[PDB]
RNA sequence: ACUCGUGAGAGACUGCCGGGGUCAACUCGGAGGAAGGUGGGGAUGACGUCAAGUCAUCAUGCCCCUUAUGUCCAGGGCUUCACACAUGCUACAAUGGCCGGUACAAAGGGCUGCGAUGCCGUGAGGUGGAGCGAAUCCUUUCAAAGCCGGUCUCAGUUCGGAUCGGGGUCUGCAACUCGACCCCGUGAAGUCGGAGUCGCUAGUAAUCGCAGAUCAGCAACGCUGCGGUGAAUACGUUCCCG
């Protein structure tokens, strides 16, 4: 049968596991079967930085990106069910991508 | 150099981002509109004393929060301020913006507004030690305050020799994660130049 | 069935202990062909060494991450810990001797400003 | 940054290799990194007042 | 190098001149800023007065100097010695 | 061995040997001995003088080495110092030819350090 | 060490000898962390001697050992400017990290093709008392005792 | 089911046992435990100092320019070279060079971008474009040192790879000044470096590759980071520096 993925990324891992909560609560309230929230390895981008504004090479801070990765495998889509899916407000925190 | 930025020290612990947004491809063009806005609103009400922005997006939705200490002078009674800056956001923007003007609960424990009001004094030609003491009480009288410090720097009194003075009262644990230390910093307009006005406001610890 | 796992460095091991004859099968080869070098032998058979059960046993390994000198550690490592399991009682003498500790030393990360992790530039007074 | 240089990095060039990056926020040109557009003094600065989601300082 | 696929680069402008003047059998001298230029065949009789930054330099073509770019024949640096 | 006027090492691998020549390198040897059937491993002891004429005919065919390569290397360089290209100039002075740092170095053209 | 003397990193057991005094040699023989080139050259120049001497090589690495200990050395020190070379005593553990040391340092200023050339006929010298590194330790020895008068410093 | 990824949690407290101790701090040793005594390493810089650095990121008092000290463009310069200093890289070789075979990583990057197969080139690369906004596809099934075998045999060499001649590739409107890379030839100094001087106390030093930011291309041997292989020594505080 048809399956529809659910790519969920955030930057804040506690926006990331209560947007993933949402959405396996919509669909079991509309009786459809979830896999569940399978945790992918988070992005790490570092960017190092020189501190002054002039001059001073070996005075440096790194910065960090992180980006949390959750995907929802959502079973049996009774079209009721991707209705909701579609109908669901969800943080600007979280990037919902669905296929 | 000595100081860490207080709120970057903590910014992943005991405060947050002032702006929430994903974007992968968009980012890069986020932050420009980002910075179009901020210095739009930075240069606007400047005597309304503006705390915090947040900028929200998704999609096409702009949702700016600007935090004041008395929404009056940001939204006359006509709406006429309001319509004003949503004229020049969406102009600025491209897209549809809802300015949501709050309002500060407790002006004297905002370190940003404590300092726009050291700043404004010194501006009216005030002795620096009368203003910088009274921040200091005021803060103090207020519920939540563990702790004030307050430091001007520059060409105080119009003096010729830089001097850098610091008043403290209570405890700063700057070096302290967990402590929740509030931050402002203003740049305050004078005749011999600008004198920089630091504020850090303890309020406590956080655990979560 | 019995099953293990040892670290050493950046290698992770996973040993199934099965009864034997003295055989190693680490990712379909011997301890001959996997790791040649003497040293390393004498390492990974070490803790049957100290349990006299050199050729009581056959191993099944599967090895990943690190180097030849990592996955070794984490060899003996996870053998030592499958005779745990085995036999319990041989615990005072595998941990006297050492090797039920996962060896905590790991690459020190590069600091910025020097050209290693102590590793410092040259120095010149003038 | 003299705001005529500012305004040339902006217009189309006529030939694709002189367009060059320009930081977004105080039009330095060495530093400026491509997914933000800021230089390394402004990225450290933005970084520090939580002004770009995600962006948090480094430990590890 | 140029790779042979591209061919030489002369610049539109330059190679318009010299032909004209060769073609109307005619040795002026052309004044150019163009360094980048390759001397084609073309221009084995023509003299080039080439900008160095300072002033043109006048370069007489010759049949050794061809697939030689027009600016390795107006030295830029000045140096007499320490 | 005699070889194209060259005396070829005493007791040399063939594919050393050929690198004596002038014109020849590591790359030309391999090719040549490939070409001429000739057993890179040998020695030059074991050279016959038969093997010798097909390793001069080959050579003296194909390839310009010895006095011929010279003389074109000396022609190219006084060409570019007669018709006056930069590179030219260069050669003139005794000075990196392809654009390299004369501020520091450049000692392989300008020979030992005159200090000042 | 103002604080006090450091741990000694314990030495494993070679597994093809048995004597933890080959794998403190191929400690010495050691360059840029290359292990595995050390102990095929400690190896084979144990064979080396093991053919030319048809004896055990260990016992005649132990022999050679004892030929090349010093017992006495010289350390300086500056009194009153003048610098006074001192007779001091050389502790078992040093004795012996000082013998392989020469015994590895002279193998490397040897004439023979190979190091494992040089490191065994280094041995089968020093087992006889004829190498480079027994003439070190007599001349160690003969500074000690030419300077006997300054023991009584005893730094 | 084992790994692993990422969420929540446990665990180290001088907590326990023996001896030191002001029945004190704290200390020396032992048990248990993955770890033992702030476990290892980041982040974190008090009151001040040096009228330290930055008016060229930005901002700003005062002064100066406004037919120029503003501003557009082509060409040149920032790449000069009798020298000197400083930080590095590659070497002087056999614990090595070269050829053949074969094993084991981590971290990271990718949209007018990363690009697989196949085919054509000795090769840089060409052609064409599968598949991937990526734990999926590409960056070979991702390394080099390593291990096995053969060859060179102490020679300024089969060490070294500077320089210079010729022929090419790619990016770009354009590689003269002034790009990187490839192929053929060429084959410099250099035989372990004077007085003096630098770094490092364990996964450290030494050594080996890999990736990233900037970036059309690159002067990257730089910088930031990642793993592989892995030492020696520390009696001690007389002497030098802080
Ligand atoms: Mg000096
Ligand atoms: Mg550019
Ligand atoms: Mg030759
Ligand atoms: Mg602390
Ligand atoms: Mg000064
Ligand atoms: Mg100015
Ligand atoms: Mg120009
Ligand atoms: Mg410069
Ligand atoms: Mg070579
Ligand atoms: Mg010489
Ligand atoms: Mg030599
Ligand atoms: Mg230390
Ligand atoms: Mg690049
Ligand atoms: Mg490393
Ligand atoms: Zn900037």
């Amino acid at each position: 049968g048809q399956k529809i993925r659910i790519r969920l990324k955030a930057y804040d891992h506690e926006a990331i596991d209560a947007s993933a909560r949402k959405i396996v609560e919509t669909v079991t309230r509309t009786g459809a079967s979830v896999v569940g929230p399978v945790p992918l390895p988070t992005e790490k981008n570092v960017y190092c930085v020189i501190r002054s504004p002039h001059k001073y090479k070996d005075s440096r801070e790194h910065f960090e990106m992180r980006t949390h990765k959750r995907l929802i495998d959502i079973l049996d889509p009774t079209p009721k069910t991707v209705d909701a899916l579609m109908r669901i407000d969800l943080p600007a925190s979280v990037d919902v991508n669905i296929q | 150099g000595q100081k860490i930025n207080p709120h970057g020290f903590r910014l992943g612990i005991t405060t947050e981002w002032k702006s929430r947004w994903y974007a992968d491809k968009q980012y890069k063009d986020y932050v420009k509109e980002d910075v179009a806005i901020r210095k739009l609103l930075a240069t606007g009400l400047e005597r309304a004393g503006i705390a915090d922005v947040e900028i929200e997006r998704t999609r096409d939705r702009v949702r700016v929060d600007i935090h004041t200490a008395r929404p009056g002078i940001v939204i006359g009674r006509r709406g006429t301020e309001a319509d004003r800056i949503r004229a020049d956001l969406e102009k600025l923007t491209g897209k549809q913006v809802q300015l949501n003007i709050l309002e500060v609960k407790n002006p004297e424990s905002q370190a940003q507004l404590v300092a726009q009001g050291v700043a404004e004094q010194l501006s009216n030609r005030v002795a620096f030690r009368r203003a910088m003491r009274k921040a200091i009480q005021s803060a103090m009288r207020q519920p939540n305050v563990k702790g004030i410090r307050v430091q001007c720097s520059g060409r105080l009194g119009g003096a010729e020799m830089s001097r850098s003075e610091f008043y403290r009262e209570g405890r700063v644990p700057l070096h302290t994660l967990r402590a929740d230390i509030d931050y402002g910093l203003y740049e305050a307009k004078t005749t011999f130049g600008r004198i920089g006005v630091k504020v850090w406001i303890y309020k406590g610890d956080i655990v979560g | 069935p019995i099953q293990t796992v040892g670290r050493r460095k950046e290698a992770v091991v996973r040993v199934r202990l099965v009864p034997g004859t003295g055989q190693f099968n680490l990712d379909g080869r011997t301890l001959e062909n996997y790791f040649p070098n003497k040293v390393h032998q004498q390492l990974i058979k070490a803790p049957l060494v100290t349990v006299d059960r050199v050729d009581q046993f056959d191993i099944y390994a599967h090895l990943d991450g690190g180097g030849p000198s990592g996955q070794a550690g984490a060899l003996r490592l996870a053998i030592a810990r499958a005779l745990i399991l085995v036999q319990p009682e041989d615990r005072p003498a595998l941990k006297k001797a050492g090797f039920l500790t996962r060896d905590p030393r790991a690459i020190e990360r590069k600091k910025y400003g020097l050209k290693k992790a102590r590793k410092a530039p040259q120095y010149s007074k003038r | 940054a003299k705001k005529a240089l500012v305004h040339k990095a902006n217009k189309k060039p006529k030939f694709a290799v002189r367009a060059y990056t320009r930081c977004n926020k105080c039009g330095r040109p060495h530093s400026v990194y491509r997914k933000f557009g800021l230089c390394r003094i402004c990225l450290r600065e933005m970084a520090h007042a939580g002004e770009l989601p995600g962006v948090q300082k480094s430990s590890w | 190098p140029r790779s042979l696929k591209k061919g030489p680069f002369v610049d539109d402008h330059l190679l318009k001149k010299v032909d004209v003047q060769n073609e109307k059998n005619t040795k002026q001298v052309i004044k150019t800023w163009s360094r980048r230029s390759t001397i084609i065949p073309d221009f084995i009789g023509h003299t080039f007065a080439v900008h160095d930054g300072r002033k043109h330099v006048p370069v007489f073509v010759t049949e050794a100097m061809v697939g030689h770019k027009l600016g390795e024949f107006a030295p830029t640096r000045t140096f007499k010695g320490h | 061995a005699r070889l194209v006027g060259v005396d070829l090492p005493r007791d040399k691998r063939m594919e050393i040997a050929l690198t004596y020549i002038y014109g020849i390198g590591r790359t030309r040897s391999n090719e040549i001995l490939a070409a001429t059937g000739i057993d890179k491993n040998m020695r030059t002891k074991d050279l016959t003088d038969d093997q010798v004429t097909v390793l001069r005919d080959y050579i003296e065919g194909n390839l310009k080495v010895e006095g011929d390569l010279r003389r074109e290397v000396q022609a190219d360089i006084r060409r570019k110092i007669e018709i006056g290209c930069y590179q030219g100039l260069r050669h003139r002075r005794g000075l990196p030819v392809r654009g390299q740092r004369t501020k520091t170095n450049a000692r392989t053209r300008k020979g030992p350090k005159r200090t000042i | 060490p103002r604080k006090g003397p450091a741990p000694k990193r314990p030495l494993v057991n070679d597994p093809v000898y048995g004597s933890q005094l080959v794998t403190q040699l191929v400690n010495k023989v050691l360059l840029e962390g290359k292990k595995s080139l050390a102990e095929r050259i400690v190896y084979g120049a144990l064979e080396q001697a093991r053919e030319k001497t048809g004896t055990d090589p260990v016992v005649t690495l132990k022999r050679a050992l004892d030929n090349v200990k010093p017992a006495l050395e010289v350390r300086s020190r500056r009194v009153g400017g003048a610098t006074y070379q001192v007779p001091v005593e050389v502790r078992p553990d040093r004795s012996t990290t000082l013998a392989l040391r020469w015994l590895v340092n002279f193998s490397r200023q040897r004439r023979e093709k190979t190091m494992v050339e040089r490191l065994a006929n280094e041995i089968l010298d020093a087992s006889n008392g004829l190498g480079a590194s027994v003439k070190r330790r007599e001349d160690t020895h003969k500074m000690a005792e030419a300077n006997r008068a300054f023991a009584h410093y005893r730094w």
